[PDB]
C-alpha cells in the first residue's frame, strides 16, 4: 500500500507491507546545505537501524526469530490478542518503555550464547 | 510458551524534528530571473507526489506547537538575508537631503536633491530623486531630510536582478521521515484527526509576506475556521481563513521610472525618476458584495465559536507598526501598505461597487524587525498591477459585544495558515513481536 | 472591582491568618490565572503569587495561596512588622482585573 | 532589569499627557509591557500592554479612544500617551514588564513582575 | 583486473571479477566541499545498492538465486545465446526497460512470500 | 583462521573532534559555546585494568586542533562586529593628570569622527591608554593603525571561558591517564576511557595558568625535555593560589556614533579617583607554593642547587607581563614581585602594577587587530592559579645556580596544561585470530 501504507491495518496484514517501506528508507550554500544535512541524517539513521538488525544475531530482514524467552509479563495477552486485537501503532505505544531492555537482552543473551556454542559445536 | 521475534520495516512513527529540504517546480528553470529570491538551488519537485491515504488510523495533530512553521520562518529569514548579502550596499545614501515637494498645488512624494560620490572618489555629483514621505525623516533654509533607517541600520539595495514574486515552494522530509496530512474536512488545529495521510512533499505554499489578511492561500474547509490555542484568550490571535477567496485589485497608477545613480567606483544605486503622468496613489479594490458575504461566513463561524449568536463588530487594527496597522504585501516588486479600514468597520448584531483602500508606498523597509539590516526596494518601471484572492484573516479579539480587530505582524502566523494540516514523523522500522517461531542451534 | 475583597484585616505578629479573593465563576472559577500583588506605601504592587498556587523566586514561604473553587485565598504566616502592606488579588476575567485590596495591621490598632 | 520613568507632570483637564518608561537589563523585543494607572487612594487600574515586536497593542474598554501607546526599539523607550484628560485622570502611572518572554503559553496575562518607579500626573481645574 | 577491469570479459570469466569491483566500489571551503559531497554520495549509493541486495532474497554477494519465474519479455532467448553470444553491456542495453518491474517482482513475490512460509514452517 | 568484529583494538591516530557543552544564559552567542551540542548529562567514565598506553602530551595533535579551533572561533565571533577603520585619524590628545604621577596611562584624545550623515563631521573626545596610542611627529594615533584593521569586539558577546568538552566521533575513543604520578611521556599504569574530557576553560593567560585544572595533588614539573632550556617548562600546582584582580577606575561608556548602523564605544570621563589596576596575591600562600615547586624542581637538577627566580627577561608586552582577561577587558600584571626569590638549600599580600590595554592583537595575527570595549564600573574578579609557564635560563660551565624565569607567548602551552592527560585513538574492530572451527562447504 506504499510507504507507511498499512499503518492502521492489522499486524497480520501489516506483515505483508514491510518491504514497501523498507525499500523507501533511503529514497535514493545555505538552503541547500539542508539537503546535505538531511541526507547525512537519513543515511546514518538507516545504518544505525541496520547495525541494530545485524547485531541482534539475524542480519536478515523483515523476519527475525531468536532463542531468548519472551516472559508472559511483557505480553500479558495471547497470540490472537496481539496479532489481531491491535495494530503496531498502539502496540508500540503500550510497549515503548521496555524496548531498550528488550533490545539489549535479546541481543546479548542471544548472541553471546548461541554464537559462542555455535563456534564450540563447530570446533569439535 | 511464547518467543520474541523482531520485524524490520514496521509502520511505526513518532513525533520528531528534523531539517526538511525543498523540492521546487522545474517550470521556473527557464525563468531563473537571475536567481529569484525563493528558489536558487532547490531540487526539482516530484512529478507524481504519492499521497497514500490511510484507514483505521488517527494522529494527534498540533499546529501551534508545530516546529514546521518555525523551520519555515528561520529558513525564510536565512534565505532572504543570503539573497540580500551580494547586492549593492547603500552606505553613501546617508547624506543631507535638500528636499522639496512635488505637488504644485493642493507629502507622499518628496523631490529630494542631495550629493553623492561619483565613480571618481575625488569628484562629487549632485543628483535628485523622488522619495516617499514614509522613507525620509526631517532633521532640525529648506527642510533637510535623511533616510528613515540611516541612524539605526545599514541600508542595502536589493539588486534588481532578483525578483520578489512568491514562487510555489515545497518542504519535503528527508529519507526515513514521513509528512502526515490531516486531510479531514473538519479540522481546527488540535485534537485527533480522523483522516490522516502521508506524503513526501508539502502541498506547496508560496512564501507570501503579508500582515492583516492572507493573500494566495488555500482552505478546502467549506466554512471559515476559527483557529487559536484559546479563543477565550482575548490577546490570543484568532487566526481566520476565508472559505471563499476574495479577489483584490491593488493597482499602483504612478508611472515610476527606475533611475540608476552612481554611488562610487563599481557602485550604483537605482533612484526614482519623475512619475510620468498625473501624481496618483496605489489603491486596493475589493468587491463590496464578495467582502460582505465572506464577512457573513466568518461572523457566522465566529458566533458559533464564541457562544451561539453574539454582537460582533469588525473594527480597524487597534495598534501595531505600519506593516501591522496597514495590511502589507508585494504587488510587483515593491512593498506598500493599505489601511484596510473600509474592510473592517461592520457592526453586526444578528444579521454593485468596490471599496477602495488608500495605500501608502514605503520603498525602504526593514521587515521581520531585524534591526541593523534594512533593505531599499528599487523602483519598478511602469504601472504596477497585481490581482490576488484573499483566503485568510489575522483577527484578534478585543477585551455581549465581542469586537474583532486585525492583527499579525508576527510572520509565523503567515505560514501557520497553510502548514496547519501537516506534521513530520520519523520512522522506527524496528519492532518486537511475540511469535511461536524458534530458530535452530 | 469584580474581585470582591473584604475591606480590611487586622492582627498581631507571629500567628497565621488568611485573606480571600472571592470571585464569580468567570474570573477565578473559570480561569486559573489567579495572582496576588502586594502594593507598597505609595509604590508599585508586586505580586506575591503568580498562578492558582504558583510563586516565582524572591518571596518567603509564608505566603501560601490557593483557589477554593470560586473563592481564591491567600494566607499570611508568621506575621511580622514589615508585613504592614495591602495585598491585591489579581485574576484574568477575559482581561485583567484587580481586587479591592485589603489593609493589614500587626501589633497595632485596626 | 530596571525601568526609569518620566518626571512629574502638571496638566489641565482636556489636554493630553504623555509619559515615558525606559527599558534596561533584558532583551527589549521579547517581553510584553503592561501599563498600569493607580489613582491616589483608589483601586489598581490597567491601561494596556505593548508587544515591542511589531508594536502590537491592546487597550482597556474604559480607555478605548483616549489612550495611545507606542514604543521605539532604537532608544528602547516605552511611550504612553493619554489625551482628552478628565478630573479623575489625576494619578500615578506605572509600567509593568512581564516575567516570561512573549512566547509563553499565557505570556501577555502573567504576573508582570517588573514595575517602574512610577510617574504622577496632576490634572486639576485650578491653575 | 582492477575496478571495472573485466568489463569486456565474457561472463564465464567475468563471474570471477565481481569481488574486485565489490571491494573497490566505495574505494576504501570550496574545492574541498566537493570531496565531502562526493564521499557522501558514494556512501549513499553504496548503501542503496546494499539495501537493494537486502530487500531481495539474497543477503549475500556475487551470487543469489530465487524462486520467482523469469519473463520472456526480458530478452526471451536460450541460455547459450545469452551467456555466450552477448556480454552484460548489450544485454543490459536491451533489458534496461524492465529493471524496476523485474526488481519489484523478484522482491515481493519471494520476500513477501518465501520468508513468510519460512516463518510459517518454523512456526510449527 | 577466524576474524572477530568488535575486537578491543585502538591505534594512535588524529581526527576532527567536535564539542559538547553544559546546558546552563545565552548572552547573545557567548564566544565559547553557541552551536555546541549539549554535553552528556551523565559522563560515564570507564576504568580499565591490564592496560598500558604510550602517552605523549608534546607529540599530541589534540592541542594543535584546539589551538586552530580557538583561532577560528575567535575570528568567527569577531567577524560580524563593528569595523573600526574610521578611527585612523589624527588624535589631538592631552595629559589628564595634574599632580605628578597621581595615576601617561590615561590619554584624553579629542579627534574627528564621521557621523551618520557623511556631509557632517563631529568632534568627539575619549580617554585612551598610553599603551594604545603612539605619537606621530602633540598628535597621537592608534598603535595598530598602520599594521592592521582595528575591529571592535561587539559588546553584546562576552569573553567568558566556558567549560568545553571535546568529544571524539564514532569509532574514536579518548584515553584518560588516571594515574596520579604522570610525567608526560611513557606508559600510564591507570589508563581509562571516556566519551570526552572534563570542563576545559579556554582561558588566555601567560606566566600564570589562571582557572586551570589543579587535580594534580603534586607539583609535577613538565616539559618535552628537561635539559633543553629554550623549551618552556610547564608547571602545574596542587594548591590553588587566590588572586584579587581589580580595575579600581570607574569608567563610563560613551557610544560615539560611527553610523550608519555602526557604534564606536569610547571611554567617557572616569567618574571617581584616577587609579591604576593592581593584581594582589597573598604573600604567604604564594611563598609556600613556590617552596613546593622548588622542592619538586630540585628533583630535576642535581640534589641541592641554587634556584633563583627573576622578572621576565624581555620581549613583547604580552610576554614580559601577565596577559589575561578579568571581566571583559585585557590587561597585564608585570608580576615582577612574584619572581624575585633566590633559594639555595631551603600577614599581607604582594601587589603588582597592572596596565590596561584596550586595543589587542593577541595571537600575533597581523591580518586582524581588535579593540576591547570599555566595561562600565569597577571591574573585580578573583581567579585561582594552578600553574607556571617558566623557562630556564642558560647555564654555564659550572651551573651550581639555575635561574628560572617566566615565559609563555605561544598559547599552545596554555592548552597543553589541560590536555596533558587526554589523547584520541581510533578503533579497529576488525581482527583475525586462530581457531579450530571450520565453515562448511
Ligand atoms: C576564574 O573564575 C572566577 C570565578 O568565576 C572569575 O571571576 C569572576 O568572574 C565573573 C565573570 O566574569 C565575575 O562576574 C561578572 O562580572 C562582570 C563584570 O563586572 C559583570 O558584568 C557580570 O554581571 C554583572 O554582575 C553585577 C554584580 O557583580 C550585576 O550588578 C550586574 O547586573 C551583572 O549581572 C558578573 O558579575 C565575578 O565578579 C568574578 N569574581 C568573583 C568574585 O566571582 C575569574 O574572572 C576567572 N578568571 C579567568 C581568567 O577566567
Ligand atoms: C534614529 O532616528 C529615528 C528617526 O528620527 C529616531 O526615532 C525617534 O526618536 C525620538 C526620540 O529621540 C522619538 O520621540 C518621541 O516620540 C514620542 C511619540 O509619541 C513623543 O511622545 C515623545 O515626546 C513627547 O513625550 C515625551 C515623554 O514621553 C516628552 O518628554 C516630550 O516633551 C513630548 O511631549 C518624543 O518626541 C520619536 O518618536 C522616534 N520616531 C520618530 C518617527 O521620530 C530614533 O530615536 C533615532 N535613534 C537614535 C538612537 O538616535
Ligand atoms: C498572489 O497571486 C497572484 C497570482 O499569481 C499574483 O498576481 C500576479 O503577480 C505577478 C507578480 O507580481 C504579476 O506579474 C508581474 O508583476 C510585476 C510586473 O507588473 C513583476 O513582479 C513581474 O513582471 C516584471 O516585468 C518586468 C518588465 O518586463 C521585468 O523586468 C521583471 O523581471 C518582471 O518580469 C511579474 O511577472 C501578475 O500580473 C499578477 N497577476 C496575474 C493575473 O498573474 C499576486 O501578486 C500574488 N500576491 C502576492 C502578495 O504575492
Ligand atoms: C577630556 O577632555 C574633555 C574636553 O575638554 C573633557 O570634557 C569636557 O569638559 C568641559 C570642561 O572642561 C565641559 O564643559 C562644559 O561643562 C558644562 C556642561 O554643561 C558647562 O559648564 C559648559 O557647557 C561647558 O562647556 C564639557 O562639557 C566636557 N565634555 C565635552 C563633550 O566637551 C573631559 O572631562 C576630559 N576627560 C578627562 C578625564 O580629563
Ligand atoms: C525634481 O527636481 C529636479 C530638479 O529641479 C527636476 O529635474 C530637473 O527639471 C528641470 C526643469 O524643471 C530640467 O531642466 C532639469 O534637466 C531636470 N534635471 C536636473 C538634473 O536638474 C525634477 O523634474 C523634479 N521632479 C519632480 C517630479 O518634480
Ligand atoms: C484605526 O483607528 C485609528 C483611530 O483609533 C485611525 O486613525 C486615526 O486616529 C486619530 C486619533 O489618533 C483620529 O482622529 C482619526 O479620525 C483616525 N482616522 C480614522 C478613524 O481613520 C486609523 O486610521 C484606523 N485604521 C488603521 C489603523 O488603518
Ligand atoms: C510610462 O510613461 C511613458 C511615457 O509616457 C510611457 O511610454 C513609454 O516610455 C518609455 C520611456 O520613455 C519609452 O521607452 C516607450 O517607448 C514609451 N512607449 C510609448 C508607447 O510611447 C509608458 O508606456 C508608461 N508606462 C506605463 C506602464 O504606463
Ligand atoms: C577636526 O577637523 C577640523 C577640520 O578643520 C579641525 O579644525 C581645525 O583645527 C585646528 C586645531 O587643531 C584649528 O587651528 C583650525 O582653525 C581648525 N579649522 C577649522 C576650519 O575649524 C579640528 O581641529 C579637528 N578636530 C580636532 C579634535 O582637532
Ligand atoms: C626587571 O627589573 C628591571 C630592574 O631591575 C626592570 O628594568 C627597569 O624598569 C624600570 C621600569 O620600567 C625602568 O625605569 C628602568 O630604567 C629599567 N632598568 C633597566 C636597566 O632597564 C625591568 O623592566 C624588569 N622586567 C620586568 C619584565 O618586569
Ligand atoms: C561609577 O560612577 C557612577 C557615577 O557616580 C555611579 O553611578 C551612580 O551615580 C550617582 C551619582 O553620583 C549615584 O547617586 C548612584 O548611587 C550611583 N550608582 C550606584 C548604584 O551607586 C556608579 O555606581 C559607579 N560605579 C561603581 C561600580 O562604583
Ligand atoms: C614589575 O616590573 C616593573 C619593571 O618592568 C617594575 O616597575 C617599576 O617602575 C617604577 C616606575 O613606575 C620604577 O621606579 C621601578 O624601579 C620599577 N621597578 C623595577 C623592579 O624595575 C614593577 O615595580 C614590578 N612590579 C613588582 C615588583 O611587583
Ligand atoms: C487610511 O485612509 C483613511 C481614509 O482617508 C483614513 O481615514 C481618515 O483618517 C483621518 C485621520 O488621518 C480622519 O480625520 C478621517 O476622519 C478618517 N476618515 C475619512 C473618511 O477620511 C485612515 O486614517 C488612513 N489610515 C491611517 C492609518 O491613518
Ligand atoms: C479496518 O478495520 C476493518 C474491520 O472490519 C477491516 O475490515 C478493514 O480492512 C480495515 N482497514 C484497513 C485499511 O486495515
Ligand atoms: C524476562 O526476564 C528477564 C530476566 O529476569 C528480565 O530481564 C526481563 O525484563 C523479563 N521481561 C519480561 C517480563 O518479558
Ligand atoms: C512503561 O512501563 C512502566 C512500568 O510499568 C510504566 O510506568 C510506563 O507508564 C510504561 N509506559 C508506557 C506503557 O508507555
Ligand atoms: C512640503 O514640504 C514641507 C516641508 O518643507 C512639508 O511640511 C509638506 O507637508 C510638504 N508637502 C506639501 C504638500 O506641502
Ligand atoms: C479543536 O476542537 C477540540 C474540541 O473538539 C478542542 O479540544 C481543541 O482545542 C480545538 N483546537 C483548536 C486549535 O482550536
Ligand atoms: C464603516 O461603517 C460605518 C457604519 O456606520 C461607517 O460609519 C464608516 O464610515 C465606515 N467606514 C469608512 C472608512 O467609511
Ligand atoms: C451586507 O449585506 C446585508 C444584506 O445582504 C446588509 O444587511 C448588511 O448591512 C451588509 N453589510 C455591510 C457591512 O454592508
Ligand atoms: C485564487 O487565485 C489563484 C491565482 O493563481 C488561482 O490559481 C486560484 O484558483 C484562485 N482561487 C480559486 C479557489 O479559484
Ligand atoms: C574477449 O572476448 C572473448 C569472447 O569469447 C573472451 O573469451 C575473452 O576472454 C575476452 N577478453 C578479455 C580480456 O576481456
Ligand atoms: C513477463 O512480464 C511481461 C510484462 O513485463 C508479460 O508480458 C509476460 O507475459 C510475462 N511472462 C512471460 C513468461 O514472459
Ligand atoms: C527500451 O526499448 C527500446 C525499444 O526500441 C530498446 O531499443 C532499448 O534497448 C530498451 N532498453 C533500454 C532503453 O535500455
Ligand atoms: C604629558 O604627555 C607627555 C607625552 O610624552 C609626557 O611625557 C608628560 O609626562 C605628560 N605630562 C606632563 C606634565 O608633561
Ligand atoms: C617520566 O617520568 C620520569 C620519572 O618517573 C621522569 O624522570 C621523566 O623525565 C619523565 N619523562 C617525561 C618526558 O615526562
Ligand atoms: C580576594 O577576594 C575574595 C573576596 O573578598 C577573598 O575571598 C579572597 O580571600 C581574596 N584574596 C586573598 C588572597 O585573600
Ligand atoms: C625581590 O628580592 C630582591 C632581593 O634583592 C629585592 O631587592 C626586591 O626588592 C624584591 N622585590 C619585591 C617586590 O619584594
Ligand atoms: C579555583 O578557583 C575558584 C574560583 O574561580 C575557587 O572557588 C576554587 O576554590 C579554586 N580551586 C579549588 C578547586 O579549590
Amino acid at each position: 500500500l506504499g510507504f507507511l501504507g498499512a499503518a492502521g491495518s492489522t499486524m497480520g496484514a501489516a506483515s505483508m507491507t514491510l518491504t514497501v517501506q523498507a525499500r523507501n528508507l533511503l529514497s535514493g550554500t545555505v538552503w541547500g546545505i539542508k539537503q546535505l544535512q538531511a541526507r547525512v541524517l537519513a543515511v546514518e539513521r538507516y545504518l544505525r537501524d541496520q547495525q541494530l538488525l545485524g547485531i541482534w544475531g539475524c542480519s536478515g530482514k523483515l523476519i527475525c526469530c531468536t532463542n531468548v524467552p519472551w516472559n508472559s509479563s511483557w505480553s500479558n495477552r495471547n497470540l490472537s490478542e496481539i496479532w489481531d486485537n491491535m495494530t503496531w501503532l498502539q502496540w508500540d505505544k503500550e510497549i515503548s518503555n521496555y524496548t531498550q531492555i528488550i533490545y539489549g537482552l535479546l541481543e546479548e543473551s542471544q548472541n553471546q550464547q548461541e554464537k559462542n556454542e555455535q563456534d564450540l559445536l563447530a570446533l569439535d | 510458551n511464547l518467543w520474541v521475534t523482531v520485524y524490520y520495516g514496521v509502520p511505526v512513527w513518532k513525533d520528531a524534528e528534523t531539517t526538511l529540504f525543498c523540492a521546487s517546480d522545474a517550470k521556473a528553470y527557464e525563468t531563473e530571473k537571475h536567481n529569484v529570491w525563493a528558489t536558487h538551488a532547490c531540487v526539482p519537485t516530484d512529478p507524481n507526489p504519492q499521497e497514500i491515504h490511510l484507514e483505521n488510523v488517527t494522529e494527534e495533530f498540533n499546529m501551534w506547537k508545530n516546529n514546521m512553521v518555525e523551520q519555515m520562518h528561520t529558513d525564510i529569514i536565512s534565505l532572504w538575508d543570503q539573497s540580500l548579502k551580494p547586492c549593492v550596499k547603500l552606505t553613501p545614501l546617508c547624506v543631507t537631503l535638500q528636499c522639496t515637494n512635488v505637488t504644485n498645488n493642493i507629502g507622499e512624494l518628496k523631490n529630494c536633491s542631495f550629493n553623492m560620490t561619483t565613480e571618481l572618489r575625488d569628484k562629487k555629483q549632485k543628483v535628485y530623486s523622488l522619495f516617499y514621505r514614509l522613507d525620509v525623516v526631517q532633521i532640525n533654509s529648506n527642510k533637510e531630510y535623511r533616510l528613515i533607517n540611516c541612524n539605526t541600520s545599514a541600508i542595502t539595495q536589493a539588486c534588481p536582478k532578483v525578483s520578489f514574486e512568491p514562487i510555489p515552494i515545497h518542504y519535503c522530509a528527508p529519507a526515513g521521515f514521513a509528512i502526515l496530512k490531516c486531510k479531514d474536512k473538519k479540522f481546527n488545529g488540535t485534537g485527533p484527526c480522523p483522516s490522516v495521510s502521508t506524503v513526501q512533499c508539502t502541498h506547496g505554499i508560496k512564501p507570501v509576506v503579508s500582515t492583516q489578511l492572507l493573500l494566495n492561500g488555500s482552505l478546502a474547509e467549506e466554512e471559515v475556521m476559527i483557529r487559536s490555542e484559546n479563543i477565550t484568550n482575548n490577546a490570543k490571535n484568532i487566526l481566520v481563513q476565508f472559505n471563499t477567496p476574495v479577489q483584490i485589485n491593488c493597482t499602483r497608477p504612478n508611472n515610476n521610472t527606475r533611475k540608476s545613480i552612481r554611488i562610487g567606483p563599481g557602485q550604483a544605486f537605482y533612484a526614482t525618476g519623475d512619475i510620468i503622468g498625473d501624481i496618483r496613489q496605489a489603491h486596493c479594490n475589493v468587491s463590496k458584495a464578495t467582502w460582505n458575504e465572506t464577512l457573513g461566513k466568518v461572523v457566522k463561524q465566529l458566533r458559533k465559536h464564541f457562544g451561539n449568536n453574539t454582537i460582533i463588530r469588525f473594527a480597524n487594527s487597534s495598534g501595531g507598526d505600519l506593516e501591522v496597522t496597514t495590511h502589507s504585501f508585494n504587488c510587483g516588486g515593491e512593498f506598500f501598505y493599505c489601511n484596510t479600514s473600509g474592510l473592517f468597520n461592520s457592526t453586526w448584531i444578528s444579521n454593485n461597487d468596490s471599496i477602495t483602500l488608500p495605500c501608502r508606498i514605503k520603498q525602504i523597509i526593514n521587515m521581520w524587525q531585524r534591526i541593523g539590516q534594512a533593505m531599499y526596494a528599487p523602483p519598478i518601471q511602469g504601472v504596477i498591477r497585481c490581482v490576488s484572492n484573499i483566503t485568510g484573516l489575522i483577527l484578534t479579539r478585543d477585551g455581549t459585544t465581542e469586537t474583532f480587530r486585525p492583527g499579525g505582524g508576527d510572520m509565523r502566523d503567515n505560514w501557520r495558515s497553510e502548514l496547519y494540516k501537516y506534521k513530520v514523523v520519523k520512522i522506527e522500522p524496528l519492532g518486537v513481536a511475540p511469535t511461536r517461531c524458534k530458530r535452530r542451534v | 472591582s469584580a474581585l470582591t475583597q473584604p475591606a480590611s484585616v487586622s492582627g498581631s505578629p507571629g500567628q497565621s491568618i488568611t485573606i480571600s479573593c472571592t470571585g464569580s465563576s468567570r474570573d477565578v472559577g473559570g480561569f486559573d490565572l489567579v495572582s496576588w500583588y502586594q502594593q507598597h506605601p505609595g509604590k508599585a504592587p508586586k505580586l506575591m503569587i503568580y498562578e492558582v498556587s504558583k510563586r516565582p523566586s524572591g518571596v518567603s514561604n509564608r505566603f501560601s495561596a490557593s483557589k477554593s473553587g470560586n473563592t481564591a485565598s491567600l494566607t499570611i504566616s508568621g506575621l511580622q512588622a514589615e508585613d504592614e502592606a495591602d495585598y491585591y488579588c489579581y485574576s484574568y476575567a477575559d482581561g485583567v482585573a484587580f481586587g479591592g485590596g485589603t489593609k493589614l495591621t500587626v501589633l497595632g490598632q485596626p | 532589569v530596571q525601568l526609569v520613568q518620566s518626571g512629574a507632570q502638571v496638566k489641565k483637564p482636556g489636554a493630553s499627557v504623555t509619559v515615558s518608561c525606559t527599558a534596561s537589563g533584558y532583551t527589549f523585543t521579547g517581553y510584553h509591557m503592561h501599563w498600569v494607572r493607580q489613582a491616589p487612594g483608589q483601586g489598581l487600574e490597567w491601561m494596556g500592554w505593548i508587544n515591542p515586536f511589531r508594536g502590537a497593542v491592546k487597550y482597556a474598554q474604559k480607555f478605548r479612544g483616549r489612550v495611545s501607546m507606542t514604543r521605539d526599539t532604537s532608544i528602547e523607550i516605552f511611550y504612553m500617551e493619554l489625551s482628552r484628560l478628565r478630573s479623575d485622570d489625576t494619578a500615578v502611572y506605572y509600567c509593568a514588564r512581564e516575567m516570561f518572554d512573549s512566547s509563553a503559553d499565557w505570556s501577555p496575562w502573567r504576573g508582570m513582575v517588573a514595575w517602574g518607579q512610577g510617574t504622577l500626573v496632576t490634572v486639576s481645574s485650578a491653575s
